RNA sequence: AACACGGGAAAACUUACCAAGACCGAACAGUAGAAGGAAUGACAGAUUAAGAGUUCUUUCAUGAUUUAUUGGGUAGUGGUGCAUGGCCGUUCUUAGUUGGUGGAGUGAUUUGUCAGGUUAAUUCCGGUAACGAACGAGACUGAAACCUAUUAAUUAGUUUUCUGCCUAUAAGACAGAAAACUUCUUAAAGGGACACAUUUCAAAAGAAAAAGGAAGCAUUCAGCAAUAACAGGUCUGUGAUGCCCUUAGACAUCUUGGGCCGCACGCGCGCUACAAUGGAGUUACUAGAGAGUACCGAGAUUGAAAUAGUUAAGGAAAACUCAAAAGAACGUACAUGACAGGGAUAAAUGAUUGGAAUUAUUUGUUUUGAACGAGGAAUUCCUUGUAAUAUCGAGUCAUUAACUCGAGAUGAAUACGUCC
C-alpha cells in the first residue's frame, strides 16, 4: 500500500539475487504497528526467511555466504530494532517536554 | 563501574577461603559462587564472580 | 407539615448524592473500578486495599 | 423526636431481638430495614445513649449500637417483656 | 411525614454472584479495609491487631488476632456474637455464611499497632512522654525486633509545636526491603490541649524471609 | 468436560495451586490439562499527592494485578474436584464451570 | 515553591454568597399541663413563588411520639494551618548525615567524615589519631531490549481433512464444519553482561575506542529515597482536632430564584490559524493501552440530508462490544488573489440529557465571512523511537473538554561540550 517502499522491501531479494527466492515462496501476516514500521518488518522476515532455509536445508558455508552478503549491507536486516516508545511521565506532554513555567 | 565495598569485600573473602576453586574464567566463577556462598539476587554474583575474576588475573 | 418539604429536592442525577465512603465528601470522587472513595481516603487505604505503588 | 408510636416499637423490639441495629448518615435516604427516615431512627437511638444504654461508635458515615446491660433493663420498662428475658448474647 | 423517595442498602458488594473479575477484587479490598477499621474501633481496649478474611468456599470466617484475649478469654459468646450480629445489620450477612475467630499472637511486641496503642494509654494516663516510649521501646527490643522507630508530634512542650523520634536498633529507609519488613501504624491521641500523633515502625527480622540486598554470608569450609 | 478458572491478586499463588489440581488430579480424574494462562490485567489509578492544591503537580501511580489461569478436566459430574477447597488461601477465589 | 491549581469541565444539589420563606437536626434532667386530650397532621376560601395547614376561618383525623419552661448539650464548607495531628511541597536530585570508644582543646567545638587519583555517588584505590559501625548512594522493585532451549493451548494463532462456492493455467480465495499443532501470541520457571576480554591510557581503583551480542551511558525510563528545617498549603476531605464565634428571629438544617459565567481593562496555562511541505472531493489503509450490566458498554435490521428515533443479539468479558488518522493513492479540479487559507461573530430552523436548558448544556441544517500576511521588548521546554506533528483511550461524566493521566502512529536538526 505505501507503494515508495516497495523497493525498500524488495530489496532483500536483490541483495543477493532473485535466484535465491525462485525455488521458494512465502506467506507472510503482518499484525502489528503502522505501516512504514511493517514495511521494516516484512523486510526482516525475507532476509531472515532465506537464511532460517539454508540453515536446515543446505550446508552451512551458503548460509554463511548468505548471512555475511546481508551483514555487510545492513545489519537490521537480521536483527530486530529494540527501540521502543518511552513512557509518558507527569508535568510534561511527552517523555521528556515539560509545560512551560510562568514566574510573574 | 566502581565497585562498592560490599562486592570488593566479598570478593576478597570468597579468595581467601576457597582460592583453589576459583579460575581465571567468570563462567565457571558464577555456579562456584552460588555453591560457596549463598545469594537471594543473581545480579550481585554475577559482580561479585567478574571481581573474583580479574582479582585472580 | 413540618418535614414535609424536608429533603424534597431530586438527588438521582449525582452531585449531591454520590459521596465518600468514608470521608463522605463531594469533591474528588473515584468511581473507578466502583471504589467510590473519594480522594485523599483512597491514598490513605490504598495499600490496604491492593493498589500497590508501583509504576 | 415526633415519630409514629408504633415504629417506636419497632426499633426498640428489634434492637432487643439481636442487640445491635445500624444507620447511614445519609439523612436523604430512608431506611432499608424499618423503611423510614434515617434521621427518625438516628435520633431516637442517640437519645437512649444519654441513658448509658449503648455506644455510639462511627465509622465510615455508618453509625453502630450495641445493648448494654443499663439498654436490657430500659427496653424490658418501656416495651414490658417478662421478666425471664434476660437472654444475653443471643437476643 | 417525610416524602423521602431513596435508600441506601446496607449491602456488601462481595456478596454479589455476577461482579467483573475487575470489580470483584476492588471490592475485595475496599471490604477488608472498611472491616478493618470498624472492629479497631470497636476493640480497642482489647487491642485487635489485625484481621484476616479467609473464606471457605461458600462461608466467610473473619479471624481477628488479638494481643490481649482478656475481654474475650472465655466471654460466654457475648463479644463475639456480638460482633457477629454486628457484621449481619451492616452488611446484610446472611448467618449460615458468617462466623468470627479470635487468636493470639505471640509476639506482641512484633506488632506495631498493640504497641503503639500502648504509648496512647501511657500518654492519657498521664506518664511522661519520655517514660511511656522508653518503656515500651524496651519490650520491641529484646522482642527480637531488628530495630524500632517512634514518631510522637505535638504540643508536648507547650503551646508551640515539636516532635521528637526515638531511635533503636538497626533499619533500612530506602529500597524494597522497606515493603518486606516494615510494620507501622499511626494513632492519635486527644488531651485536653491538643492532638499528639504517634507513629511506630518496627523493622521486622527473617520471619518475613528474603534475607535484604546486602547479605554475602559466605559459608566456611 | 469441565472447565476451573482461578484468579487473584498474587502470582505465586495461583501457581501452587495449579500444580496442586494438576497433582491431585492423577487419581479421581483421568488428565490434567496445563494452565492456559489468561493474559494479565492491570488496573491502574493515578492520584494527585496532595490534599489540597499546593505545591508542584506531583501525581501517584497505583495498579493492582490479576492473574487468570485456566484448567480444563474430564472426571465425572459427581466427583468433580470433590473437595475443591484444601482451605484455600485468602485472595484466591477458585470457580468450577462445567458444561 | 500561587494564576487548565483546590483532581474546582458549578443550570437545581455541589455552595461555603445573595433575596425571601419556613424549620429544630432544642439530646438529658426538674417543673407546668395532661391519655376526660401534651400535642401533631389536615379538605376548602384568603395570605404565599409554592400542591410550606406558614398564617386568618372551619371543625375533621392521630395520640404522651412532647409542647412551654430552667440547667445543659449538640451542630456549623464559621475563625484560627501564627494552637495541632495526618498528608503533601520545598531547601534538593545532589551526596550528604550521626554516636560508641580513643586523640586535641579551659570551651563552644574538632578528628574519624582525609594528600593525591577515580567515580553518577565520603563510589573506591590509597592515606591516616584514629579503630569499629549506623543511615543515605549502591544493592532493591516495576516496565522495555532476548530465548525456533522448557512447561503450557482457550477466549491466541497456524496446519490438515470434509462439504460448498469462485477465478485462474494453474495456484489458491472465501463460507461453514472438525482434529493435530506451538514459530508468532499469551505467561510462568530458569538462562543471559560482570565491563570479562583484547588494544591503548591512567602498581591500583578506573577511562576511551573496536569486535561479539537482543541488550555495553549503572543498558534505558521510572518507584522507594537519609539528618535537620519552613512557624511553606490544607482545620472547606475526614464523627482527626484544641481554643474562640453563632446557637430557635441561628453563621444549624430545608425550599424556590439568582450568582459563582456578571465587563473599561492587565497578566498566566492552552486550542485554532495565517496556507501549495496546503485546503477541498473520492479510494485503500495500518496500532497500542484502556472500559463495560439489575440496568452499563452496545452488535445487527430499519426510518433519513444530518443530529438523533422505533425495534433490538451477544457480553461480568484474550470470548461481545471497541472503531485510528497523520501519512498514501485517483483528476487537462483549485493557482496565488484575505481566494476555495481562517472559522469568530451574528440569523432562521431540527433534535438529544434533564424535574428544569432563557444568561444560547451539547449538537445538525442553510446563510452570515471579522481579526489573522509568521508576530516588539522579553521569555519556556527539550539530547533518541527523544523533540516535533496529528490522533486514540481513560479521569470528571443524567448532559458537557480546547483540561489532566496514559497509548500508540511518523521520526529532525544539533553537542559529546564549558562554567560565560
Amino acid at each position: 500500500n505505501p507503494p515508495v517502499l516497495r523497493i525498500k522491501v524488495f530489496e532483500p531479494l536483490f541483495i543477493v539475487g532473485k535466484e535465491n527466492y525462485a525455488k521458494l515462496d512465502l506467506k507472510i501476516r503482518v499484525t502489528g504497528g503502522g505501516q512504514v514500521a511493517q514495511a521494516y518488518a516484512i523486510r526482516q522476515a525475507i532476509a531472515k526467511a532465506l537464511i532460517a532455509y539454508n540453515q536446515k536445508f543446505v550446508d552451512e558455508t551458503t548460509k554463511n555466504e548468505l548471512k555475511a552478503k546481508f551483514l555487510e549491507y545492513d545489519r537490521t536486516l537480521l536483527v530486530a530494532d529494540p527501540r521502543r516508545c518511552e513512557a509518558k511521565k507527569f508535568g510534561g506532554p511527552g517523555a521528556r517536554a515539560k509545560y512551560q513555567k510562568s514566574y510573574r | 563501574g566502581v565497585r562498592t565495598k560490599t562486592v570488593k569485600r566479598a570478593a576478597r573473602n570468597i579468595i581467601e577461603k576457597y582460592y583453589p576453586l576459583l579460575t581465571l574464567d567468570f563462567h565457571t566463577n558464577k555456579r562456584v559462587v552460588d555453591e560457596v556462598a549463598v545469594v537471594e539476587t543473581k545480579r550481585l554474583r554475577n559482580k561479585i564472580a567478574g571481581f573474583i575474576t580479574h582479582l585472580m588475573r | 407539615g413540618s418535614y414535609s418539604i424536608y429533603n424534597a429536592h431530586p438527588r438521582n442525577y449525582g452531585n449531591g448524592s454520590r459521596t465518600c465512603r468514608k470521608c463522605g465528601a463531594r469533591k474528588g470522587l473515584i468511581r473507578k473500578y466502583g471504589l467510590d472513595l473519594c480522594r485523599r481516603c483512597f491514598r490513605e487505604k490504598a495499600v490496604e486495599i491492593g493498589f500497590q505503588k508501583l509504576d | 423526636m415526633r415519630i409514629a408510636t408504633k415504629d417506636i416499637i419497632a426499633i426498640y423490639k428489634q434492637l432487643f431481638n439481636d442487640g445491635c441495629i445500624v444507620c447511614h448518615k445519609d439523612f436523604v435516604c430512608l431506611h432499608p430495614v424499618f423503611g423510614i427516615p434515617n434521621l427518625q431512627v438516628f435520633m431516637l437511638m442517640k437519645g437512649l445513649a444519654t441513658k448509658k444504654c449503648v455506644k455510639e461508635t462511627c465509622n465510615w458515615r455508618c453509625l453502630y449500637w450495641t445493648l448494654n446491660d443499663e439498654g436490657i433493663a430500659y427496653l424490658r420498662q418501656k416495651l414490658a417483656l417478662p421478666e425471664d428475658a434476660v437472654p444475653s448474647t443471643l437476643k | 411525614m417525610f416524602c423521602l423517595t431513596k435508600t441506601k442498602a446496607l449491602n456488601v458488594d462481595v456478596l454479589k454472584t455476577n461482579i467483573s473479575r475487575k470489580h470483584k477484587f476492588v471490592a475485595d479490598g475496599v471490604f477488608y479495609a472498611e472491616l478493618n477499621e470498624l472492629l479497631q474501633r470497636e476493640l480497642s481496649a482489647d487491642g485487635y491487631s489485625g484481621v484476616e478474611v479467609r473464606k471457605n468456599g461458600s462461608k466467610f470466617q473473619i479471624i481477628i488476632r488479638a494481643t490481649r484475649t482478656t475481654n474475650i478469654i472465655g466471654d460466654k459468646g457475648r463479644r463475639i456474637h456480638e460482633l457477629t450480629n454486628l457484621l449481619i445489620a451492616r452488611f446484610g450477612f446472611p448467618k449460615d455464611k458468617i462466623e468470627l475467630y479470635v487468636e493470639k499472637v505471640l509476639a506482641r511486641g512484633l506488632c506495631p499497632v498493640s504497641q503503639a496503642e500502648s504509648i496512647k494509654y501511657k500518654i492519657a494516663e498521664g506518664l511522661p512522654v519520655r517514660r511511656a516510649v522508653g518503656s515500651v521501646m524496651r519490650l520491641i527490643m529484646d522482642s527480637g525486633a531488628k530495630g524500632c522507630e517512634v514518631s510522637i508530634s505535638g504540643k508536648l512542650r507547650g503551646q508551640r509545636a515539636q516532635g521528637m523520634v526515638f531511635k533503636e536498633g538497626y533499619m533500612i529507609k530506602s529500597g524494597n526491603a522497606t515493603r518486606q519488613f516494615y510494620s507501622s501504624a499511626v494513632r492519635c491521641v486527644l488531651l485536653r490541649m491538643g492532638i499528639i500523633g504517634i507513629k511506630v515502625t518496627i523493622m521486622l527480622d527473617t520471619d518475613p524471609s528474603g534475607k535484604n540486598g546486602p547479605a554475602a554470608r559466605i559459608p566456611d569450609v | 468436560n469441565i472447565t476451573i478458572t482461578i484468579t487473584s491478586t498474587k502470582v505465586k499463588a495461583v501457581e501452587s495451586l495449579c500444580a496442586e489440581v494438576k497433582e491431585n488430579g492423577k487419581k479421581k480424574g483421568v488428565q490434567v490439562k496445563g494452565p492456559v494462562r489468561i493474559p494479565t490485567k492491570t488496573l491502574r489509578i493515578t492520584t494527585r499527592k496532595t490534599p489540597c492544591g499546593e505545591g508542584s503537580k506531583t501525581w501517584d501511580h497505583y495498579q493492582m494485578r490479576i492473574y487468570k489461569r485456566v484448567l480444563s478436566m474430564k472426571t465425572t459430574p459427581e466427583t468433580v474436584k470433590e473437595i475443591t477447597s484444601l482451605k484455600v488461601e485468602p485472595g484466591v477465589e477458585l470457580e468450577v464451570a462445567m458444561f
